[PDB]
């Protein structure tokens, strides 16, 4: 079973990109392993992690007990052939499968999996056996099961209602596409908050909000902010026990935007070391800051970088400095003139924008075709 | 909030509004549907690779 | 089939050479700290 | 512009299915 | 006797038994079919030779002591091939020695006995007559003692092994060179020999003569024929001439073979990487972009390595010469990324406008430069560095003192700001204006690029691209279909009947 | 030394006529096709006078090629079986 | 004898040329 083994994972990367935190997880993670007779985790954490030399007596011990459950499963499996129900001996294999999937490596747990998928025509086991693989490939990035998985798990639930496996489908598929950087899928699909939570497995309700607050502060703009993430009852009532959360919204909505800083700055810090969002934590800052700045100047139209200082942050030179480097990107549409240490707004069509993309969306296309058309005919 | 767009200029206190064309509406289909076009052409390799 | 040439010697989210220029370390401590600092 | 690329993906798809089905023709003779 | 008794002499038989049919059984498969009653250039016996050498590449690799495959060039010289029976009774004396092998030692061919097999083709009973059979033999033997060359200056033998080898390629040239059967069959082989012969030569002699020699064969070729000749000499050619610092362009703009038109998408790669390399090297860019480009796309897809490696290197080198490459590393391999992170700080560089770090990353990294051969081509790009920050700072700003321009780009003087930025107004990068008096620098603003005319050329251009892959895909239609006679329309005798039942009816 | 003269004359022309026996292989298939098409065409217009055949079902067969059918707007029929 | 195959390779291109002719103006007919 799979239910609370995905926090495992989170302290494995705890330990591995993290340089210097290697003392705390250390020791409840092992514990962990200690329980269930545990012998996937460390083939290989044993060597990435410490040597710990002192380990054949538990090794030993552990697999022991492995090979004694397999013998009384094929026991199991044995006596269940003379006399089968729905035939037995795949109920069996199907309650061994967890076991293998739990304590053993991804194969035999796979093989076992496609095996007993065979049995079941009731139609709520295939989905959870649908649901058993989607987990693994989120358990260990495996990008075409997850895909695979999902797609067939899609196509399964038409028959039949089955709303709540639709919910759960449905957070599920949110948690792959804010693993890859696509957040306005990720936003979109995070409308669950009154639809139900009943995936506790993953994570708990309040994650569950802190997440869909941060991808709605990305993927959706004002008319819309001020009208299903600052409106909604529920958000609000589970907000209101989060101050942090709460002052970071209402920061950036009343505008105050010298106390966004700390707020982003402490969020960012938070999303360095957690998991699925770090190895682009970067990217989610590099917005906002910038996403900042364009919600200022749009009203006024000769701002001087002077008032910007006690506005928005202390530091004339860091403002200009910020200000050239995003000028020179080509977004954030103004200008500005450093003799007089003035900035000028400019309102270009949206025909320009609308004709770089199409132009690099049809190059890429062509260098695809082209090595598709040369593949064949040697 | 979008409900009106112009300009508020600071140095006279001078409201200026100005009106903007609708978006066009012929890009983004094309685009989208060369989105659809690189995915058939995805698609594509699994028919032709697999026993070239 | 083939020469060898002996005769000579998404998988990252998206990529795109904006992300690689950073050299500065993290804005909560090497801007926002290091302005914070009440020089003003 | 649009019409030009459709019309070589069509060209492509055309060539691998003749391709693909006539090469499976010589081995039926023995 | 129990290590060696079970192992060592498996190891003789299996590679004898695979010598079997990877060459005696091709070999008379070739004579049979390829030497016998006509071979066509897709060949089954060329294309399955070349494979063969490529395997044998790294199937044999020890000097094959007590005969385990050096006995299989005896074997293979034992050979008469006179007649029908005297062919079988060859292969029978073959067979014999074999299985005395089997039983007994055979000759110990491990850099003891390459001597011995010079008088081969002349012993035997051999047949003469198959002249690319004993081209094909001669490389072959001539590979066993090139295929590692057994080193402690041993390829003395190995190169006068292909001097014999490249004498019965002259007479082979001399005899019957309207080739009734003498270049038809051995044309693939002779290039294979001159190939071999030049990878000699640069391992352990000088390449003068073989220049020399190969300008003399390309020269007697070109006249009888312009195809699968006028290519891998022209390369070896171009190759030799890059190891030197010769003007290297002279001889390639003048001769009309460069484009043979038919190269199997071989020579086609070494003759666009040797363009590009001259083309950088002779202050020119535009051009080379198109073949270097060609160059590694036309590469073999499987297991390249070292090629892929200086192609696109050169390739990144040059595009940031241009001043663009975002895109160079999408496909990583693990002997690729070794090899690539010093360029990668280069371009870091290189994008900003600074030129401190320009600096901080040559005096660094010049020794390793050096050692790849692109200093020279690395030292001249300063220019597009001041290039791209005043083209950044001109974006950027719109009314800014020359001051900070010199700050701004640390080029420790503003007395050179003014020049450099006139240099760059004059050629058209900047459309900004200085005033001297002042000092500021007033940059022009103009935008409305969709009512300028330059959208309808960079949709031209692609839709010519669009309109003429179709074309190409039409055009390679119908050559798979073939032998399709048959045409019935409905049936043969169903006429007379209709005629009958027509009869009856009217009769009634 | 005539003789190296004209075989140097002969070899280029002989590649010459090898390289158009191709193009003229390709142009007969093609033209082959079309005719046939239209000629199909042609016959398929000229037999589309014919009459149609019934539909039935078979209660159960006999010997010597004799079966038993039952077709609805009629009673039942004993008939034979062509020859394949 | 060496004339008589050059004088039939210069008959084997002249009939080839006019089969070339009169096969592509079949083509050109046949949609027609």
């Amino acid at each position: 079973p799979k239910n609370p083994d995905l926090r495992i994972a989170q302290l494995r990367f705890l330990l591995s990109l993290p340089e210097h935190r290697g003392d705390a997880a250390v020791r409840d993670e092992l514990m962990a392993a200690v329980r269930d007779n545990n012998m996937a985790p460390y083939y290989e954490a044993l060597c990435k992690s410490l040597d710990w030399q002192i380990d054949v007596d538990l090794l030993n011990k552990m697999k022991k007990a492995n090979e004694d459950e397999l013998k009384r499963l094929d026991e199991e499996l044995e006596d269940a052939e003379k006399n089968l129900g729905e035939s037995e001996i795949r109920d069996a294999m199907m309650a061994k499968a967890e076991y293998l999937c739990r304590i053993g490596d991804k194969e035999g747990a796979l093989t076992a999996f496609r095996k007993t998928y065979d049995k079941t025509v009731a139609l709520g086991h295939r989905l959870d056996i649908v649901f058993y693989l989607l987990r693994i490939g989120l358990f260990y990035m495996d990008n075409d099961l997850i895909t695979r998985n999902t797609e067939k798990a899609k196509s399964l639930i038409e028959e039949g209602g089955d709303w709540d496996r639709r919910n759960r489908l449905k957070v599920y598929q949110g948690l792959y596409c804010v693993a890859i950087r696509d957040f306005k899928q990720a936003a979109e699909l995070f409308l669950d908050t009154v639809s139900t939570f009943t995936s506790y497995e993953l994570m708990d309700y309040k994650t569950f909000v802190t997440y869909t607050v941060y991808v709605s502060m990305i993927a959706l703009e004002r008319p819309d902010l001020r009208e299903k993430v600052i409106k909604g009852a529920e958000i609000l009532e589970v907000l209101h026990s989060l101050p942090a959360v709460r002052q970071y919204l209402f920061s950036l909505y009343e505008c105050r935007y010298s106390v966004f800083f700390q707020s982003l700055a402490v969020v960012e810090q938070e999303m360095k070391k957690d998991w699925l969002f770090a190895p682009h934590y970067r990217y989610y800052v590099r917005e906002m800051r910038i996403h900042a700045y364009s919600q200022l100047l749009e009203s006024y139209r000769s701002l001087t970088l002077g008032y910007m200082a006690e506005a928005f942050g202390v530091g004339v030179e860091f403002i200009d400095q910020e200000l050239s480097r995003f000028i020179a990107a080509g977004r954030l549409h103004c200008k500005i003139d450093k003799v007089n240490e003035i900035v000028e707004t400019n309102r270009p069509d949206s025909k320009n924008w609308q004709y770089q993309e199409t132009i690099k969306k049809g190059d890429l296309l062509l260098n695809r075709v082209q090595k598709l058309s040369r593949v064949i005919n040697m | 909030d979008k409900k009106f767009h112009g300009i508020l200029d600071q140095g006279e206190g001078v409201l200026i509004i100005f009106d903007e064309p609708p978006v066009d509406k012929t890009y983004e289909a094309a685009l989208e549907t060369i989105q659809n076009m690189s995915k058939v052409v995805d698609s594509l390799y699994n028919k032709a690779k697999k026993l070239t | 089939m083939s020469e060898k040439k002996q005769p000579v010697d998404e998988d990252n989210w998206d990529d795109d050479n904006v992300e690689d220029d950073f050299s500065n370390q993290l804005r909560a401590e090497l801007e926002k700290h290091g302005y914070k600092m009440e020089t003003s | 512009y649009l019409a030009s690329l459709i019309r070589s993906v069509v060209a492509l798809h055309n060539l691998i299915n003749n391709k693909i089905a006539n090469r499976d023709a010589e081995k039926k003779e023995g | 006797p129990p290590g060696g008794g079970e192992q060592e002499p498996p190891p003789p038989p299996a590679p004898q038994d695979v010598e079997m049919k990877e060459e005696a059984a091709t070999g008379g498969g070739s004579t049979g079919e390829a030497d016998g009653k006509t071979a066509a250039a897709a060949a089954e016996h060329s294309q399955r030779e070349l494979d063969t050498v490529t395997l044998e590449d790294i199937k044999e690799h020890v000097k094959q002591l007590e005969k385990a495959v050096s006995g299989k060039e005896p074997r293979f010289v034992l050979r008469a091939l006179r007649m029908l029976p005297s062919t079988s009774r060859r292969l029978n004396h073959y067979v014999l020695y074999k299985a005395v092998q089997g039983f007994f030692t055979s000759n110990n061919a491990t850099r003891d006995f390459l001597l011995p097999f010079l008088e081969e083709p002349m012993d035997t009973e051999a047949d003469l007559q198959f002249r690319p059979r004993t081209g094909k033999a001669a490389s072959t033997p001539l590979l066993p003692e090139v295929e590692a060359y057994l080193q402690l200056l041993v390829v003395i033998f190995m190169m006068n092994s292909k001097r014999y080898k490249e004498a019965q390629k002259i007479s082979d040239d001399l005899m019957q060179k309207i080739s009734t059967q003498n270049r038809r069959a051995l044309d693939l082989v002779a290039a294979k020999c001159y190939y071999y012969h030049a990878r000699v030569y640069e391992f352990l002699d000088k390449l003068d003569v073989v220049r020399s020699f190969l300008h003399a064969r390309l020269r007697t070729a070109t006249l009888r024929h312009d195809a699968d000749g006028q290519a891998t000499l022209l390369n070896l050619l171009l190759r030799n001439y890059l190891h030197y610092s010769l003007y290297d362009q002279a001889e390639k703009l003048v001769s009309k073979s460069v484009f043979p038109e038919q190269a199997n998408n071989n020579e086609w790669a070494r003759y666009l990487y040797y363009t590009g390399r001259i083309k950088a090297i002779q202050l020119e860019y535009s051009e080379a972009r198109r073949t270097m480009t060609n160059a590694l796309r036309k590469a073999p897809q499987h297991t390249a390595v070292g090629f892929k490696q200086t192609v696109h290197k050169l390739l990144i080198v040059v595009e940031l010469l241009l001043g663009e490459i975002p895109d160079r590393l999408q496909f990583r391999q693990p002997s690729l990324k070794r090899s690539l992170m010093p360029y990668f700080l280069l371009t870091q560089a290189v994008r900003t406008g600074n030129l401190a770090k320009f600096n901080q990353v040559l005096d660094q990294f010049g020794e390793k430069f050096q050692a790849d051969g692109t200093y020279t081509l690395i030292i001249r790009l300063r220019h597009n560095v001041i290039k791209t920050g005043v083209r950044m700072i001109s974006l950027s700003y719109s009314r800014i003192s020359l001051a900070d321009i010199a700050q701004k780009l640390q080029l420790d003087s503003p007395e050179d700001a003014e020049f450099i930025v006139a240099k760059a107004i004059r050629d058209g990068v900047i459309e900004a204006s200085i005033n001297h008096e002042k000092g500021y620098v007033q940059s022009k603003e103009m935008i409305d690029i969709y009512s300028t005319r330059e959208p309808q050329l960079a949709f031209h251009q692609r839709i010519s691209f669009c309109l003429d892959i179709h074309n190409m895909s039409v055009k390679a239609m119908r050559f798979p279909p073939k032998s399709y006679n048959k045409d019935l329309e409905s049936a043969e005798e169903r006429r007379e009947r209709e005629q009958q039942d027509l009869e009856f009816a009217k009769e009634m | 030394g005539l003789r190296q003269y004209y075989l140097s004359k002969i070899e280029e022309l002989q590649l010459i006529v090898n390289d158009k026996s191709q193009n003229l292989r390709r142009l007969q298939a093609q033209r082959n096709e079309l005719n046939a098409k239209v000629r199909l065409l042609r016959e398929e217009l000229q037999l589309l006078q014919e009459q149609g055949s019934y539909v039935g079902e078979v209660v159960r067969a006999m010997d010597k090629k004799k079966v038993l059918v039952k077709v609805h707007p009629e009673g039942k029929f004993v008939v034979d079986v062509d020859k394949n | 004898d060496l004339y008589s195959r050059y004088k039939k390779l210069q008959q084997e291109l002249e009939f080839l040329e006019v089969q070339e002719e009169y096969i592509k103006d079949e083509q050109k007919n046949l949609k027609k």
